């Protein structure tokens, strides 16, 4: 059993990667109200916390914190905002924990669309780390064998 | 020789008359997909057909299903009223199979291309006793060699996707006005009437909604005619009526949606008085036109709403609650009498600032508790700084509250709730999913009782850190795991959640000599509510819990939000250009949801006062650092 938690900003694309990871976009429909909506199984069981839609109840985030074991901190190459944004719940996490080190990756998405790109991409580096994106399947499962590693 | 063979009655042909069809039935494609003991079946069932005259009708739109038809030689027109010949059916193709599977009316007609047309045919008993549970095959309607009207088998056929009016023609067609089938047919036509603004908007439905109240059937005599066409009205009017009531005071904000239903009810009374028709739903209808010419708030309602200067002066502008941000500027501009690029933004407490979108409409709910509006140009973005005013009180109020009866609190806390959770519309469950901008509808209603989560989970958070004396912080923990306690006796979830919420935030968990010292009794009691929080199994602890209970109750609003969310963001709204119909379904079914939790109704001004009037920090830096100096 492993918890993994998605964090960043609205419109980062949080949604997309949750879906496209636990089952994938089309293909099949997505039902997020049964139980096996979050759920995964790679050799072990994941159930992605997804912060997704409930970005203004900030006792939700801090409830997946707390329950989380893996973070993946979500930003979108193309808003400037989304980045900066990872300072702050990079400190949340720690504080809700109350541990010096919890194992965390960064991702970058939306990699895809470049012609719109407002962010570098050895910024992230300084601060794991992938450049992922969810529309096009990029490093889309790449993101949750970190955690499970860690 | 076959012909007279395959023209005798399902119980006269002989063993070797069965055995020589069987051997024929291999060749026919539409019978392929099919076992060895269903092609046995119905080579003692199916019935040859043959028409000589082109034009010759097979059957009649309206008409109740009792044939499926697989096609020989020649072809025939599928010819729907209003739109003529819609596609052409060859020699291989089947048809007909949709009405009887489905029980429903003929949603078209089936004419005689050419001459001399020979056809197999199975008889409905016949048909359902041996296909009807083989024949899978997606029932694909088209319309000009495209893909028109999908459905399949989710029993009924369902429809999974179509055009906005081929969806809205299908379920026209299978109203049923018998009057035992009332909720039975208000059901069913429930997911178009709710879903219908996301993918076929007002401006498009009132006019084929008209186009669909006049058309005349193209076939048949005097009487079948008159008959159909007066069913065909009876049908609209009872969509009409479904439309009307889905929406009820919301009409209001629509100008077309209202002269459509104006225009539509002089169109009925008129045909009403000379045909001697709709005795009983021009009353209906009558009912809701008149009706036209805590309480929820309107798109159109005026607000008069302070918008901030960078040095803390404020305009105060009066527009509506639906304004777009750009009417908004427009309305500061004026009485600033300015053209030096205004751009809204909104910030927190926290200094958190957000530059909203000149589309973005209805923004005046969507701020934070204690957040405020901004205008400014760009390049005082970075310089803004909060208003004193939204930094929250620096006095506690327990000297108040802990006076008040813990039963009390909770049950004036859930009448408010209630209020609130009433003030919400259906619809505004969808305008906010979907995005409100693509519809320029309001959410205020929603937006006030989400906040009220957070209201609640602050204000406890608050108190908490606003009360320095150890002594009676422990009597307001044990107060507010009381207050939750009762919250959740009255089915109020979502007071329940937040204050739960307010207790495990990082400032309240921390305060260890408070915590340590609280009776036994009331630790077990909390870690029991703090673990129906758990989200293991997508929140499995908390759905059980609410599927337990029954109607009068107010679910976890979070959750509610947070699976419309990825209703719409894992599901396309279309697939191949044809709307993606399975995900209206999904999206419908949640929003009955909150219609089932308010399916029945609930059972000391001074305390009616306070829980109505909180004043709460949401500045967590500011409730750390409080917390910090109370327990270093
Ligand atoms: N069973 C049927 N259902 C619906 N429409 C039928 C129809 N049969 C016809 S053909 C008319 C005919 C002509 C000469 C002799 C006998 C019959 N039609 C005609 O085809 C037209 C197709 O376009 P519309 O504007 S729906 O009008 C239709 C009728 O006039
Ligand atoms: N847009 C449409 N509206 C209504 N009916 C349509 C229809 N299109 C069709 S045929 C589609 C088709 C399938 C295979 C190959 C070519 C065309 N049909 C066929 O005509 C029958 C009219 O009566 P039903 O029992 S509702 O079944 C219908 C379909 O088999």
């Amino acid at each position: 059993e492993y918890k993994l938690v998605v964090l960043g900003s609205g419109g980062v694309g949080k949604s997309a990667l949750t879906v496209q990871f636990v089952q994938g976009i089309f293909v099949e429909k997505y039902d997020p109200t049964i139980e096996d909506s979050y759920r995964k199984q790679v050799q072990c069981m994941l159930e992605i916390l997804d912060t997704a839609g409930t970005e203004q109840f900030t006792a939700m985030r801090d409830l997946y914190m707390k329950n989380g074991q893996g973070f993946a901190l979500v930003y979108s190459i193309t808003a400037q905002s989304t980045f900066n944004d990872l300072q702050d719940l990079r400190e949340q996490i720690l504080r809700v924990k109350d541990t010096d080190d919890v194992p965390m990756i960064l991702v970058g998405n939306k990699c895809d669309l470049e012609d719109e790109r407002v962010v570098g991409k050895e910024q992230g580096q300084n601060l794991a780390f992938l450049e992922s994106s969810a529309k096009s399947k990029i490093n889309v499962n790449e993101i949750f064998y970190d955690l499970v590693r860690q | 020789h076959m012909r007279m063979i395959l023209r005798k009655p399902p119980g006269q042909r002989t063993v070797d008359d069965l055995e020589i069809i069987y051997d024929e039935l291999l060749h026919i494609k539409a019978l392929s997909h099919l076992s060895t003991t269903v092609k046995r079946e119905l080579a003692g069932v199916l019935i040859f057909e043959s028409h000589a005259k082109g034009g010759t009708v097979l059957f009649n739109q309206g008409e109740e299903g009792t044939s499926w038809y697989i096609i020989l030689k020649g072809s025939v027109n599928v010819v729907i009223y209003g739109k003529g010949v819609v596609c052409t059916l060859h020699e291989g193709d089947d048809f007909g199979k949709l009405a009887l599977v489905n029980d429903a009316p003929r949603a078209a007609s089936i004419v005689l291309r050419e001459d001399n047309c020979h056809f197999l045919r199975v008889d409905k008993e016949d048909f359902n006793r041996i296909l009807r549970d083989v024949e899978a095959n997606t029932v694909r309607l088209k319309e000009h060699d495209q893909d028109v009207l999908v459905l399949e088998k989710v029993q009924k056929y369902t429809v999974m996707s179509g055009t906005p009016e081929k969806i809205l023609e299908h379920f026209l067609e299978t109203i049923r006005l018998e009057p035992s089938l009332n909720e039975a047919t208000d059901s069913v036509l429930n997911d178009f009437v709710m879903m219908h603004c996301v993918f076929m908007p007002n401006t498009q439905l009132c006019p084929a909604l008209v186009a669909h109240y006049h058309a005349q059937p193209s076939q048949g005599t005097e009487q079948e005619r008159m008959d159909y066409a007066l069913n065909n009205k009876r049908r609209v009017i009872r969509l009409v009526l479904q439309w009307a009531a889905m929406y009820g005071d919301l009409l209001q904000e629509d100008d077309v949606a209202m002269a459509f239903l104006e225009e539509f009810y002089v169109s009925v009374s008129d045909d009403a008085r000379m045909m001697a028709a709709f005795k009983e739903q021009l009353p209906e209808l009558e009912k809701i036109v008149k009706q036209i010419s805590r309480q929820p708030i309107r798109g159109s309602d005026e607000v008069l709403f302070k918008v901030y200067c960078i040095d803390h002066t404020y305009t105060t502008i009066r527009v509506p609650v639906a304004a777009s941000v750009k009417e908004v500027i427009s309305a500061v501009a004026d009485k600033l009498g300015s053209g030096e690029g205004l751009i809204i933004v909104k910030m927190n407490s926290g200094g958190e600032k957000v530059v909203l979108k000149s589309n973005d409409v209805s923004v005046f709910t969507t701020l934070t508790i204690n957040g405020r509006l901004f205008a400014c140009p760009r390049e005082q973005f970075d310089s803004l700084t909060p208003l004193p005013e939204q930094e929250g009180p620096t006095t506690g109020t327990v000297g108040t509250f802990e006076l008040m009866s813990s039963k009390d609190l909770a049950y004036q806390m859930t009448t408010y709730d209630w209020e609130l959770f009433n003030c919400v519309h259906e619809l505004e469950l969808i305008y906010h999913t979907f995005g409100r901008h693509n519809f320029k509808k309001t959410t205020a209603n929603l937006d006030l009782f989400l906040r009220r989560f957070n209201e609640i989970q602050f204000w406890v958070v608050t108190e908490v850190c606003l009360c320095s004396q150890l002594s009676k912080r422990v009597q307001l923990l044990k107060k507010f795991i009381k207050i939750a306690a009762h919250c959740k006796e009255y089915k109020n979830l979502n007071s329940f959640f937040a204050i739960v919420m307010g207790l495990s935030n990082v400032a309240v968990s921390r305060l260890a000599l408070t915590w340590e010292k609280l009776p036994s009794k009331f630790k077990k009691f909390y870690a029991e509510f703090e673990s129906l929080m758990d989200p293991s199994r997508n929140h499995r602890a908390y759905r059980l819990t609410a599927a337990k209970l029954e109607p009068p109750l107010i679910p976890f609003m979070p959750l509610l939000i947070k699976d419309m969310t990825f209703t719409h963001e894992g599901n396309k709204t279309f697939i191949d250009n044809l709307v993606n119909f399975e995900k209206m379904r999904m999206i419908a079914n949640t929003a009955r949801t909150v219609r089932y939790y308010r399916s029945q109704p609930f059972n000391h001004q001074d305390v009616r006062s306070y829980v109505r009037q909180l004043n709460v920090i949401d500045n967590q830096r500011t409730l750390s650092q409080m917390s910090h100096r109370l327990e270093p």
